[PDB]
């Protein structure tokens, strides 16, 4: 059981990367499943999550721009970042398994999700 | 004359939940300077099998294995008998299983209907019930993943660092 996030990398302002965090012993679709991410010396911020209902929540930092979405071939979660802004360097984080609470509020509360991936940086440049 | 380098010197080891058992079938112990818990029980520590278990776990969480022992680790993980045989051996890993970030990739079983019995093993990710309401495998309100991440970083407190475990049964 893990996640594997992949995706990041550099990406000029305005520009577009794809995330993915590959999920073993872990199956997505029915799961609570969020990204999160971490600038330096700041506090982590949610960024979207997704219930198993194929409900989503995004922070208000980045809706009209990303899109969180279930890829059931490969059983991983992916995001969709467009329209990228140096604002959105940072560690991106994927982390899945509600152990708390309801997974409407997961973006407010990272310890209600169990696993944790290893994180994949983005940074945009200007 | 049993070959525990194999077990001890692993490069990888396993979560506490999904625990690995080796088969095989002493002195180099207590020489080790990086044991830092080394306990036997129901024999005299100076054999048809010998099994030599192996996990992370928490430093805090190192007194659980042992016999008559409570909480997570022992109800939900790894559960040694009243009347073990061996010894446990542990050692802090942190510079092995830490990093900077976080290391989070060793997990622990979080929730369970029943304690598990000496020796008992379960891999199973069943969502788990919580409530009155059944889950049909769907993880929501009152239905909950059972496993949870530890979360490893080297600056946290002794207590809070990665330990290395063997248990070796006879
Ligand atoms: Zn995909
Ligand atoms: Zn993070
Ligand atoms: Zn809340």
């Amino acid at each position: 059981v893990q996640l594997q996030e992949s995706g990041g990398g550099s990406v000029q302002a305005g520009g577009s990367l794809r995330l993915s965090c590959a999920a073993s012993g872990y199956t997505v679709s029915v799961g609570c499943m969020a990204w999160f991410r971490q600038a330096p010396g700041k506090e982590r911020e949610g960024v979207a999550g997704i219930d198993a209902s194929g409900i989503t929540k995004y922070s208000d930092s980045v809706k009209g721009r990303f899109t969180i979405s279930k890829d059931n071939a490969k059983n991983a979660l992916d995001l969709q970042m467009n329209g990228l802004k140096p604002e959105d360097t940072a560690m991106y984080h994927c982390a899945a398994g509600l152990v708390r609470g309801s997974c409407t509020d997961v973006l407010d509360h990272p310890s209600y999700l169990g696993v944790w991936g290893q994180g994949t940086q983005v940074t945009v440049s200007s | 004359l049993c070959p525990f380098g194999e077990v001890f010197n692993a490069t990888r080891f396993a979560s506490v939940y999904a625990w690995n058992r080796k088969r095989i079938s002493y002195s180099v112990l207590y020489n080790s300077a990086s044991f830092s818990t080394f306990k036997c029980y129901g024999v005299s520590p100076t054999f048809t099998n010998v099994y030599a278990d192996s996990f992370v776990i928490r430093g805090d969480e190192v007194r659980q294995i042992a016999p008559g022992q409570t909480g997570k680790i022992a109800d939900y993980n790894y559960k040694l008998p009243d009347d073990f045989t061996g010894c446990v051996i542990a050692w802090n890993s942190n510079n092995l299983d830490s990093k900077v970030g976080g290391n989070y990739n060793y997990l622990y079983r979080l929730f369970r209907k029943s304690n598990l019995k000496p020796f008992e093993r379960d891999i199973s990710t069943e969502i788990y019930q919580a409530g009155s309401t059944p889950c049909n495998g769907v993880e929501g309100f009152n239905c909950y993943f059972p496993l949870q991440s530890y979360g490893f970083q080297p600056t946290n407190g002794v207590g809070y660092q990665p330990y290395r475990v063997v248990v070796l049964s006879f």
